[PDB]
């Protein structure tokens, strides 16, 4: 069949340049011209513009002149995107894909599937700086929690960039633990939190602690949650 | 200039819905209307191809309408599966570009509503010591995924300091969510109170925490 290979998710600052590649295999390279896509958190698909895989022409959509340029090698079949001058608001899934024959075989291309997307290149533009979490005990509770229970937690403020890992008492306590996902900030930090519900006669008896790590900026902390 | 197509359609399993994509005379009309299913975290794959054709592997519970004016996705016998974003897509022949609908998120209410369990948590101690100040209000097993938060200090609103994540789905397929309200710990001291109210299909539930 047609197959598209998107390069790897990319984290870059405002006013910084990237580069995104589309390797296609499975036809005839020139058959197909490629066009590119992007998609905003949450929002619609905007179709940027097309790349004539034989030519090599671009052609943009308003608005895509000149930050965007659409670029091709081939001689290894790959159509790329460059993005210059970065905004915070180019944040997004970037997606190539097969665009339909100019004249020949239309029918065959939309009946025999050759209709095909890539899976979409992320490109993350934000000011942040890798930074490491601040971990917060959350003292146990047993107001919103079932009889003879309390939840207690942890709260991880402020890190950059995602992920980070939790576990409770070093893998040794996996029931009733809820990580939640992150919340990103307008500082473009992130914070999540993640609760566990233990029986309210093990307080004071049974030592309960949040294990964090958070590997970008090579942070592990051991959080002790006491009863307050 | 612009496809036109409703935010948001839903449906129970076995119903049958109809998504709407509005144009004029340049845009739809004149020119082919394609139709593309956006499943969570997943490209667009296409559904319908010149107005009513369905290419192979798209089932027959999905078929194309098309007028002068408007466009339509009819969706048969309705599944949980169904539940993505559906885009309308034409070619601007005045223009020579391809324009896309907003898109229409359809919900498929494939389970009974589940009322929120809300946890809120006061700033800790060693957090007021580094001279920050957080109330986390913790949103889980409840379904539809929709929830609206609403913050209050003392008995007023707040709107400054409060960060909510959108609704995700959990390992139970229910959905959770959590909110946020980021205070100084002089706000958080002078106040008698702060609350995180939680609203879910019509009903609220609310938590309070004082220093």
């Amino acid at each position: 069949q047609v197959h598209l290979v998107q390069s790897g998710s990319e984290l870059k600052k405002p006013g910084a340049s990237v580069k995104v590649s589309c390797k296609a295999s499975g036809y005839s390279f020139s058959r197909y011209g490629i066009k590119w896509v992007r998609q905003a958190p949450g929002q619609g698909l905007e179709w940027m513009g097309w790349i004539n895989t034989r030519s090599g022409v671009p052609a943009y959509a308003q608005g895509f002149t000149g930050r965007f340029v659409f670029s091709l090698d081939t001689s290894v079949d790959t159509a790329f995107l460059e993005i210059s001058s970065l905004k915070t608001e180019d944040t997004g899934i970037y997606y190539c894909a097969t665009r339909p024959p100019r004249f020949y075989d239309k029918t065959e291309y939309w009946e025999d599937g050759f209709d095909v997307w890539g899976r979409g290149t992320l490109v993350t533009v934000s000011s942040a700086s890798t930074k490491g979490p601040s971990v917060f005990p959350l003292a146990p509770s047993s107001k919103s929690t079932s009889g003879g229970t309390a939840a207690l937690g942890c709260l991880v403020k402020d890190y950059f960039p995602e992920p980070v890992t939790v576990s409770w008492n070093s893998g040794a306590l996996t029931s009733g633990v809820h990580t939640f996902p992150a919340v990103l900030q307008s500082s473009g930090l992130y914070s999540l939190s993640s609760v566990v519900t233990v029986p309210s006669s093990s307080l004071g008896t049974q030592t309960y602690i949040c294990n964090v790590n958070h590997k970008p900026s090579n942070t592990k902390v051991d959080k002790r949650v006491e009863p307050k | 200039s612009v496809l036109t197509q409703p935010p948001s359609a839903s449906g129970t399993p076995g119903q049958s819905v109809n998504i709407s994509c509005s144009g004029s005379s340049s845009n739809i009309g004149n020119s082919y209307v394609y139709w593309y299913q956006q499943l969570p975290g997943t490209a667009p794959k296409l559904l319908i191809y010149r107005n009513n054709r369905r290419p192979s592997g798209v089932p027959d519970r999905f078929s194309g309408s098309k007028s002068d004016t408007s466009a339509s996705l009819a969706i048969s016998g309705l599944r949980s599966e169904d539940e993505a974003d559906y885009y309308c897509a034409t070619w601007d022949d005045s223009l020579s570009g391809r324009l896309f609908g907003g898109g229409t998120k359809l919900t498929v209410l494939g389970q009974p509503k589940a009322a929120p369990s809300v946890t809120l948590f006061p700033p800790s101690s060693e957090e007021l010591q580094a001279n920050k100040a957080t109330l986390v209000c913790l949103i889980s097993d409840f379904y539809p995924g929709a929830v609206t938060v609403a913050w209050k200090a003392d008995s007023s609103p707040v709107k400054a300091g409060v960060e909510t994540t959108t609704p995700s789905k959990q390992s139970n397929n229910k959905y959770a969510a959590s909110s946020y309200l980021s205070l100084t710990p002089e706000q958080w001291k002078s106040h008698r109170s702060y609350s995180c109210q939680v609203t879910h299909e019509g009903s609220t539930v609310e938590k309070t925490v004082a220093p």
